[PDB]
Order: C-alpha cells, then sequence, then structure tokens
C-alpha cells in the first residue's frame, strides 16, 4: 500500500505523546516455539531490523 | 421519634444504631458501583 | 514458609479466672465450625451497620478480646505440650480443628488455670508434622500475642524499605483504589491465614507497603500534595464520621525514599481505639505481615506492662531492640490538620474548625466507652472491653515523636 506503515513511522514522530506507533501484536513469534523455527526465526529478524 | 433519631435527634452521630433492641427507619448507608471484568478482561490472554 | 512460632496468653485484671462465659464461647466459637479465621466474619464497612451499639459486645473490638481470652484457656499445648480440657470442654482432634464437649469415657486431662502464660510452637511436634493442615494458627496466635502485650491499644510493626515500590505491588494496589479500609483489612487476613506462604511473595511486600502508607498518612504527612508513588489514604470528615478511610491515587508529588530503612513498633495510647474501626483494622492488617514473616526483632520494654518486662522471644532491652511508639488519636489529629495548613491544603480558619470537630466527635467515643464499662463490670466474669481509668483519654503519649518518625520516614 504505497509502504504506508513506513511514512506512518516518520510521522508519528512529530506527535509522539499523542500518538506512539507500535509492533503489531501477530508480528512477535509465539511464545511457545522455539528457536529452531525457521519461520519465527525469521520474524524476530525484521521485528529487531 | 425513637425510631427515628436520625432525622429528629440534634445529638444524632451518624454510624449509631440500636439494632439489638429497636428497628430504626431512616439512617444513613452506603452505595457501590461495582463492576464485573470477565477473565479475558482482566488477563493479557489471546490466540497464539 | 515459617515453621515456628511464639506466643503469650493474656492477663488477669487482679480476677482468679479467664474472662468469659460458656454463651461467648458458644456464640463466638460453636456450632463445632473452625473458629480460625473468624475474626472478620463480624465486622463490615463501619458501625452504622454493627451491632456494637448495644448489649453484650457493646464495642468494635469486644468481640475480638473476648476470642483472644477464650483462647488463652485452650493453647496449652503450646505451653505444656498436651491437650487439656477447661470447664468441660476441649478439642476434638490433636489437630485442634474445633471445640467440643468432653467425653464421657477418656477424658483429657483438666487445665490448671494461668495467666500471661509463654508459648512455643516446638512444644507440639504435631503441628510442624502437620503445618500444611494447622497453618491458620499461626496467624491468630500472633495477633492474639501482639494484643496481650499492651494495654490500651494492640501492637503492631511498620517498616520501610530504601527501594521503591516492585512493578507487582504497584498494579495490586492500582486496583484496590476505592476501597474502604475494613475491606482491605479483610483481605490480608484472608490472605495470611488459610494456607503457608513464604516471605518472599508479593503479596507480603504488598500488605507491608499498605501499613506504611496508611500510617504516612495518618500523620498526614502522606496527602493530596505529597504522595507514597502516588498512592495516599483520604479520611472522612469529622463532621460527620471521620471514622473512615479509603484509598486513592493521585498526580501530587512523590515523596522521596529514606536515607536509610525505618522501622518500629506502634500502638494506641488511649482508649479510643476499642470502638474505633480503623484502629481495629489498621492493627490487624499489620499484624498480618508480621504474622507471615515473624518478628524482625525483639521489642523494647521500656514502655510496657508489668508483665510485658522481659518476655522470652518477644522483649528485650539489648541492642538488638526496636523501639515502640505510641499516640493518642486526638493529639495526632491535630498534628494531621496542621501538617495540612503547612501544605496549604486547608485555611487556618479551617485547621480550627476541624480540631473543634474531632475534639467533639472523640468526646462521644470517650461518653459511650466510660459509660459502658461501668455497664460491664469486669467483677461479672467476662471482659466485653478492656479496663481503663477516665485520665487515660487525657494521655499524649509520645505522638510527637510519632510524627517524627514519618517526618523521616516521607522525605
Amino acid at each position: 500500500n504505497d509502504y504506508a506503515a513506513f511514512w506512518k513511522c516518520i510521522a508519528s514522530w512529530a506527535y509522539n505523546g499523542l500518538v506512539t506507533t507500535v509492533l503489531s501484536e501477530d508480528a512477535f513469534p509465539d511464545s511457545s516455539q522455539s528457536i529452531t523455527h525457521l519461520p519465527s526465526m525469521w520474524k524476530c529478524l525484521f521485528l529487531t531490523l | 421519634p425513637l425510631r427515628w433519631p436520625g432525622l429528629v435527634d440534634p445529638n444524632y452521630r451518624v454510624g449509631t444504631n440500636d439494632l439489638p433492641n429497636r428497628i430504626t427507619l431512616y439512617n444513613s448507608l452506603y452505595r457501590y458501583n461495582f463492576t464485573y471484568p470477565t477473565l479475558d478482561g482482566i488477563m493479557y490472554v489471546r490466540s497464539a | 514458609a515459617q515453621r515456628q512460632f511464639f506466643g503469650l496468653t493474656y492477663n488477669f485484671y487482679g480476677q482468679p479466672a479467664p474472662l468469659f462465659d460458656l454463651n461467648d464461647l458458644q456464640e463466638l466459637a460453636g456450632c463445632y465450625a473452625r473458629p480460625w479465621t473468624s475474626r472478620f466474619s463480624h465486622l463490615a464497612i463501619s458501625t452504622g451497620s454493627l451491632p456494637v451499639w448495644s448489649a453484650r459486645y457493646p464495642s468494635v473490638a469486644s468481640r475480638n478480646i473476648i476470642v483472644n481470652t477464650l483462647l488463652g484457656a485452650h493453647l496449652n499445648p503450646f505451653a505444656g505440650g498436651q491437650v487439656t480440657s477447661h470447664q468441660g470442654i476441649t478439642w476434638r482432634d490433636p489437630v485442634l480443628s474445633s471445640l467440643a464437649p468432653v467425653p464421657a469415657i477418656q477424658p483429657p486431662p483438666v487445665w490448671a488455670v494461668a495467666e500471661n502464660v509463654p508459648l512455643d510452637s516446638n512444644n507440639y511436634p504435631t503441628y510442624v508434622l502437620n503445618l500444611s493442615s494447622m497453618w491458620p494458627i499461626n496467624q491468630d496466635v500472633h495477633i492474639m500475642t501482639m494484643w496481650a502485650l499492651s494495654d490500651q491499644g494492640p501492637i503492631y510493626h511498620l517498616e520501610v524499605p530504601v527501594d521503591p515500590m516492585p512493578a507487582a505491588t504497584t498494579a495490586a494496589l492500582m486496583a484496590y483504589i476505592g476501597v474502604p479500609i475494613a475491606h482491605l483489612a479483610q483481605t490480608a487476613y484472608r490472605f495470611a491465614g488459610q494456607l503457608p506462604q513464604s516471605p518472599d511473595s508479593t503479596m507480603v511486600s504488598t500488605i507491608r507497603w499498605l501499613s506504611a502508607i496508611w500510617f504516612g498518612s495518618l500523620t498526614g504527612r502522606l496527602n493530596r500534595s505529597r504522595t507514597c508513588n502516588g498512592f495516599y489514604f483520604e479520611f472522612a470528615k469529622p463532621a460527620l464520621n471521620p471514622d473512615q478511610a479509603v484509598l486513592k491515587w493521585n498526580d501530587g508529588a512523590r515523596a522521596a525514599p529514606p536515607a536509610a530503612a525505618q522501622s518500629s513498633y506502634m500502638r494506641c495510647i488511649s482508649p479510643h481505639w476499642q470502638h474505633q474501626i480503623v484502629e481495629v483494622a489498621g492493627a490487624l492488617m499489620s499484624q498480618s505481615v508480621t504474622a507471615v514473616t515473624g518478628l524482625p526483632a525483639l521489642i523494647d520494654e521500656a514502655t510496657l506492662p508489668a508483665w510485658s518486662q522481659g518476655v522470652a522471644n518477644l522483649t528485650g532491652n539489648g541492642q538488638g531492640v526496636v523501639p515502640c511508639l505510641d499516640y493518642n488519636p486526638v493529639p495526632m489529629a491535630a498534628a494531621r490538620h496542621l501538617q495540612w495548613r503547612q501544605d496549604g491544603l486547608i485555611t487556618a480558619a479551617q485547621e480550627a474548625q476541624l480540631n473543634n470537630d474531632y475534639t467533639a466527635y472523640a468526646l462521644t467515643i470517650e461518653r459511650h466507652l466510660t459509660a459502658m464499662l461501668v455497664a460491664n463490670p469486669i467483677a461479672a466474669g467476662r471482659m466485653p472491653i478492656q479496663p481503663f481509668n477516665a485520665a487515660d483519654f487525657g494521655q499524649a503519649g509520645q505522638t510527637a515523636a510519632a510524627v517524627a518518625l514519618a517526618q523521616a520516614m516521607f522525605v
């Protein structure tokens, strides 16, 4: 969608204390999951970046 | 007047009664507005 | 958990036998039920809803006082290692689950009456071997001791660490905002009462903070202007009924932690406590913490009745001794109001009015109690209210030191 999230994150900086942009809960890997589960492992990489 | 101490007696203090011996009819009480959250409303629970 | 406790039975005020009749036992601990967590079953939000104004048990503290006297006649196993009978009634089992009349075939030995009996858990090995089920005894015995040690008000302990509050306690307190003191005291009593717990438990720290906050607000150091991590207590208007307090959370400036850890023992020096729910609840709540964690140190004998002088495992005069402070509510209220004016919460005109109202309110309590005593002379064989003298209402006690402690406690 024209990478709306990226611009929203930048815009939120000027309005912190009124709106806080947060990482989606579903973006996180399952807690019970293990590091060996490759799809979960990738998520942390994106989550970190 | 004995049954209405909290309405006519000047010396009536809040929080008194004659319960074991007499039943008054005009006293002071409390009222509440409790709410009843469900389990999910209490804790962070979502799907896996 | 905590596998040991020490205790002390009540004192007879010159009378030759413990002060309670059969009906007292039959009502307060009958029905073959467990008596070990009943202390709050006959308390409520305020005096207005309670029968404390007449007939038997004509005071807020009356029932619990009688309970303490009642236990003094049956705690022999922790004194002599054996179960006994008194006036035909004894425990049903070695677990001390409940009371019943003695059996006709093999009665236990009759208890020899005595007063101010020291108590050790080690005297009765089966208790530890069944700690998981006999745990409630620990709390009540502790409570009984903490009251028996003092004339006038019961004794309780205060302390504040140098650290900030942990997050868990913060979340818990944020759920108890609009709750009156009485309900809070119940939960504290309920928590420590029914199953063993380690002192390193979240609730233990939680209640410890509550007792601290309660006292700090009682002295008036903690207000809407100045608060402990955002929390403080609010007291009702003296013009109507000052015997009520609720928890609050606020934007006010937060007090800094003390330079070093503070702690002391407390008691009310004046008879007003016997008919004032905030005193009873506050004491019980604080006593609950010590019940699960034990006494941090021996109590100073310097300002205690004669029978409390040098009680083993409880009182001392040596180096490792914590002083005990005391106060009278009326001077305390004046100090609290004065602090409010200095904080700018009220004007001088209001402060004068508040003192007049509170003094008038206190006068009624004294007038009620003193009339109630002559209605129930202790020679009658049961003590619904602790004896006192008229001059006892006028004692200032160590009130000046008390507010000084809160001054240092919440800098």
